[PDB]
């Protein structure tokens, strides 16, 4: 075992101060084709967020480690991150994004039109 | 040297400057558990001995101990203990007949190393043997030692 | 007889029986000696009570006693209905004399292995029909 | 027995085959894995009909995987036995335990307790048949059997034939 | 448990003060009857099914490892030269089971245990065709006869007030 | 190393759902264990040299589905199951949102 | 939708009409409808993917005795279908072999002449499949046939698909 | 609206509950001094329309359990008269955006 006056907290571990104070539907149905919000009508931001970026930009290096096809002409680029974000930069990623809003339906927004502001 | 941080001398610390000593002892004994189920302190034999460690075992002698004075290196075993299993058996497929006993030794840790000190034989309460094992390494103070 | 239900860890590719295995249990995997051809990975290297089965046998009690908050008429009704128990009396009768060799040998300072060595022997020995009609005290004496 | 019916499967596409023409990769990689397959929920898929057009809709990437998860919904012809029913085939082995009758894509096994005991084996022929006192059961004859009992795996299908009953054996 | 007897938890109060609460055995003959009847039923009933799982094909048997495999998975689990059936862990040749060859033998013990349990059937048959008296513990008291001179267990009910189970 | 419960609440708030999914799971214990589809018990027998799968009591073998779920998760599921409890997993919602 | 176990069903038998709850008479096709299920007989199977065959033929091209038929269809599917062929390729063989009806003007007469039956099409298919020749031996292959069809109707229908069959 | 002195005895709330539509407020003299809604914590309520209560649901595709609650016993809530099911839109004062338009359902 140990022996050491160097208090260290022990973390994740407040079970010891829990236990000393122990008492005191209308437009959309089902799966159907309605779900999905058309495109005439999508209300959400045309901007693409820090985590559609994240992912799509993982999504996208993972498929170029997993040798897809490159849509975008290499300069020498080895590193599938950068091949992703060279293939963001024009718009050549062949991807979708279902934004889901909180009663299940969704908007289908393409990399492609999504606005990369950030 | 900021936030905490000390910038001390490399040529101080070739001269001895905080330069220490670290001993650490390693216990070990043959008990009996029944009549033939008992340890023995001895240098086991891979062509006998089951699930031997992968660390060397050179470094030990006859009795199964290492002789004082002898370099260790991390996970090699400076106790061989053996005890008995039960013959006719099938695990791990490496098993066979010669195999009648298994591998109970003491390595040393495996980021330790150092030389061997002292190795001290004994006998318990008991009677049983028991014998300790003293392994000694230097200190040199170095970046993430605490002054 | 019975079904074999045993995994030998034979490498696929290099067919050489007995197979050369070396057990890295640092990175807790199981590789083959010869190509370095994982074959078992996430190997297994405190939670319960220390029970040598060869002392006592298979036998798995546990006792009742009293707890943080404890009612005194409980525990008494649970230890009864322990106590009158018809399957563990040979047990119970080999347990009383294993703390008498115990009893006995601490009296006598004797150490842990002689203590061993006589429950041992006492549990060789029992339920003998050549060895019936003797004392306990005979079967004390003579397993100490 | 055989039917048309309207299928869905979910396939995977590694993403090397994101090409420019992706949907003629996903049309063949639909076909080499049920053209043939057997699948207990809807008997040994045969043929993949009206392929000019198969609903392949917008598939979706795995989190962690990085292959495209497409639900095809096509049109294919299926056998799918079951038991209480009379097929017709063509014997393809015989043994002492019984024989095993082709029917379609599937093989089923008449066991030695349901044929009638005038049929008896004889090893000493060549090919093994089983032999009575009007007819044989060799291999490439013609019988018709009636499936009394039938299991299904996952991938799998294995069928219990009878001909005890009359007209019922070799054709 | 087979309700051939029905016990009575009465305690009385004996001139002597050293009163216990004495168990008294007594018969109620309409649940006895059903409790036999509904026995009967079960084991011919249990029996023929019995019967009927033995009118199911032989099957088989791995010996080595002492499973069961009836006849629709032996199929799937014959040998690439279809002729023998291998066991999926032992891969050993299936040997036949004996589910038929008994089941006639399982129909002449049906038939000996039905002509033995006739006299039963025939009671039976009497007593729906008439009516049973459902007696308790009161109306078993009206044929007492006393076993022993000093029985400390007194045969006189005590009707008590409270009681609403 | 410990991923404590607030290193998972700094990964919440950071907003990183694959690389969390990956410390529980790829860097923890990845199990796959096998459900059928009409009662949520992890009670699936799968053979998977002989690709056969059965639940006994519902008596299916076409109706099973493989799960990823940490060891500490189905261990969870059979203490409950110890306890009487039916944690039963499905692969598919029953009520909208 | 409900989530009950629904575990208890009786087993698929053909006799009884039991061919699962994926089995029913009518079945949602992909836009949407209910459809009447689709049960062919063997010639009729044979003519439907010996269609789709030649379809997939002509596909790929823009982009009767059995012996010298079995050849043509051989050399059809090898142009046609790839890799796991094989159940394919038996059903092939399997469906020549046992050919009640050749062309596609027999197979389509026996359907418009099963049509006045009104029959369950699972037990006209199996009398489009099997060769029955008395009507009891019909009614006793197929028990569905029980107390569905008069035995006068019966016994002309199987004649007539007697005359109907050729070579 | 009944205004009441000091309290009524219990044996008349039983009869409270009238006909409907007929519904019965009963409020203290004491409770009723001050106007709580003038108070600078209190900000306006406005109690929605059954068709603003639709339009709402269907904008922001909620359900009745969805929405903020506020319960109906509430001093504000007697004050405008709130029934179950009844929504208000609360428009209070922020100070990230100046106007903030909320709401809360009568439970
Ligand atoms: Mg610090
Ligand atoms: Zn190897
Ligand atoms: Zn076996
Ligand atoms: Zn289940
Ligand atoms: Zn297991």
């Amino acid at each position: 075992n140990e022996n050491f006056e160097d208090f260290d907290v022990e973390h994740f571990s407040d079970e010891e101060t829990y236990e000393e104070k122990p008492q005191f539907e209308q437009i959309r149905r089902k799966t159907l084709k309605e779900k999905a919000i058309p495109k005439d009508q999508r209300a959400t931001t045309p901007y693409m967020t820090k985590y559609e970026r994240a992912r799509i930009l993982g999504t996208r290096a993972l498929q170029i480690s997993m040798n897809a096809p490159v849509f975008v002409d290499l300069e020498g680029e080895t590193d599938p991150l950068r091949i992703a974000m060279k293939e963001l930069a024009e718009k050549k990623i062949p991807l979708v994004i279902r934004r889901y809003l909180p009663d299940g339906s969704f908007e289908d927004w393409s990399v492609e039109e999504l606005i990369v502001d950030l | 040297n900021q936030e905490d941080s000390m910038i001390m001398n490399q040529s101080s610390i070739d001269r001895g400057l905080f330069r220490s000593l670290f001993f650490r002892s390693y216990m070990d004994q043959e008990k009996k558990y029944g009549m033939s189920i008992t340890e023995t302190f001895e240098k086991p034999q891979r062509t006998n001995t089951l699930r031997m460690k992968h660390g060397t075992y050179d470094k030990l002698d006859d009795d199964g101990l290492i002789a004082p004075g002898v370099r260790v290196s991390g996970e090699d075993v400076i106790i061989g203990k053996t005890t008995p299993i039960s013959p006719d058996e099938e695990e791990l497929g490496q098993r066979t007949a010669y195999h009648s006993k298994r591998d109970a030794s003491t390595p040393l840790r495996s980021t330790e190393n150092g030389i061997v000190d002292q190795v001290l034989v004994t006998t318990n309460q008991d009677g049983l043997k028991f014998v300790k094992v003293r392994v000694r390494t230097t200190k040199i103070p170095q970046i993430g030692d605490k002054f | 007889r019975g079904p074999n239900l045993n995994i030998v860890l034979t490498c696929p590719e290099c067919k050489v029986y007995p197979p050369k295995i070396v057990e890295r249990f640092s990175e807790g995997d199981v590789v083959c000696a010869l190509c370095g051809l994982v074959l078992s990975d996430k190997l297994v290297d405190r939670v319960g009570e220390a029970s040598n089965p060869l002392l006592d046998g298979n036998n798995l009690s546990t006792r009742i006693g009293k707890g943080e908050t404890t009612d005194m008429r409980f525990t008494k009704e649970l230890n009864k209905a322990q106590g009158k128990n018809v399957m563990d009396k040979k047990d119970n009768e080999v347990q009383a004399a294993f703390a008498k060799i115990t009893m006995l040998c601490d009296a006598a300072e004797l150490p842990k292995i002689v203590k061993d060595c006589a429950k041992e022997a006492y549990k060789l020995c029992h339920d003998e029909k050549t060895l019936k009609g003797k004392s306990m005290e005979s079967i004390m004496a003579a397993s100490i | 027995m055989f039917f048309i019916k309207d299928l869905s499967l979910n396939i995977t596409l590694h993403p090397s085959f994101f090409g420019p023409r992706m949907k003629q990769y996903l049309k063949t990689k639909l076909l080499e894995e049920v053209e043939g397959s057997c699948t207990g929920k809807f008997g040994y898929i045969l043929c993949v009909l009206d392929y000019d057009n198969i609903d392949i809709q917008r598939g979706r990437i795995l989190p962690t995987d990085g292959s495209a998860e497409f639900n095809v919904k096509y049109r294919a012809v299926v056998f799918k036995p079951f038991k209480g029913e009379v097929v017709d085939g063509t014997v393809v082995s015989c043994s002492q335990h019984g024989f095993e009758v082709q029917v379609g894509p599937m093989k089923v096994f008449v066991t030695k307790h349901l044929m009638p005991q005038d049929l008896t084996f004889n090893a000493g022929s060549n090919p093994p048949s089983y032999q009575s006192s009007e007819d044989v059961i060799t291999i490439k004859s013609r019988i018709r059997v009636k499936i009394e009992g039938c299991i299904s795996q996952v991938s799998s299908i294995h069928a219990i034939g009878s001909i005890k009953e009359d007209y019922l054996g070799a054709i | 448990s087979d309700r051939l007897i029905s016990i009575h938890k009465q305690r009385e109060y004996p001139p002597n003060s050293k009163s216990v609460e004495r168990v008294y055995y007594y018969v109620k003959y309409p649940h006895a009857i059903d409790a036999i009847k509904w026995k009967v039923h079960q084991v011919v009933q249990r029996l023929k099914d019995d019967l009927d799982k033995n009118s199911e094909p032989n099957g088989y048997m791995c010996p080595i490892c002492l499973t069961k495999y009836t006849q629709l998975e032996a199929v799937q689990l014959l040998n690439f030269d279809r002729t023998e059936f291998l066991c999926s862990l032992c891969d050993e040749p299936l040997v036949e089971d004996d589910s038929g060859k008994k089941n006639k033998e399982k129909q002449d013990k049906l038939n000996r245990l039905m002509d033995q349990i006739q006299p039963i059937i025939d009671s039976l048959k009497k007593i729906d065709d008439s009516r049973i008296e459902e007696n308790t513990f009161e109306i078993a008291l009206a044929r007492l006869i006393p076993p022993q001179n000093q029985s400390h267990a007194a045969y006189t009910y005590n009707p008590k007030k409270g009681s609403t189970m | 190393l410990r991923f404590g419960e607030m290193e998972r609440d700094c990964m919440i708030a950071h907003g990183a759902a694959s690389f969390l999914k990956e410390r529980l799971m790829e860097a923890s214990d990845a199990f796959r264990v096998h459900i059928c589809g009409i009662c949520g018990l992890m009670t699936v027998i799968a053979k998977l040299n002989h690709n056969q799968f059965e639940c006994k009591g519902c008596d299916n073998k076409i109706d099973i589905y493989q799960i990823h779920i940490p060891y500490a998760a189905k261990l969870l599921f059979q203490e409950l199951m110890a306890m009487n409890i039916t944690p039963r997993l499905y692969t598919d919602r029953s009520r909208d949102f | 939708r409900r989530r009950r176990l629904k575990k208890v069903e009786e087993e698929e038998n053909a006799a009884t009409l039991q061919l699962g709850q994926e089995f029913q008479l009518k079945q949602i096709n992909h836009q949407g409808e209910e459809e009447e299920l689709i049960a062919l007989n063997l010639s009729e199977a044979r003519l439907v993917i010996k269609e789709a065959l030649v379809e997939r033929r002509r596909a790929f091209k823009r982009s009767e005795t059995r012996e010298k038929e079995l050849e043509s269809i051989d050399v059809l599917l090898e142009q046609t279908t790839g890799g796991n062929n094989k159940d394919l390729k038996n059903t092939m063989q399997y469906l020549t072999n046992f050919s009640r009806f050749r062309d596609q003007e027999t197979v389509g007469a026996v359907i418009q002449l099963l049509k006045s039956t009104g029959l369950h099409p699972f037990e006209v298919a199996q009398l489009g499949s099997l060769a029955c020749d008395t009507a009891d031996e019909a009614k006793t292959l197929i028990p569905s046939l029980n107390n569905k069809i008069s035995d006068d109707e019966l016994e002309r229908i199987l004649k007539e698909l007697s005359n109907l069959e050729t070579l | 609206i009944f205004v009441y002195q000091n309290n009524i005895t219990p044996s008349a709330m039983k009869l409270v509950p009238s006909i409907p539509p007929a519904t019965i407020e009963t409020f203290n003299e004491a409770a009723l001094v001050v106007n709580i809604t003038h108070h600078e914590l209190v900000p306006k309520h406005i109690r929605l329309s059954s068709d603003e209560k639709r339009e709402l649901l269907k904008r922001y595709r909620l359900k009745e359990s969805q929405l903020p609650r506020i319960q109906r016993a509430d001093p504000v809530a007697l004050y405008l008269g709130l029934k179950r099911g009844e929504v208000v839109k609360i428009i209070r004062k922020s100070e990230t955006s100046g106007r903030y338009a909320s709401y809360r359902i009568c439970m």
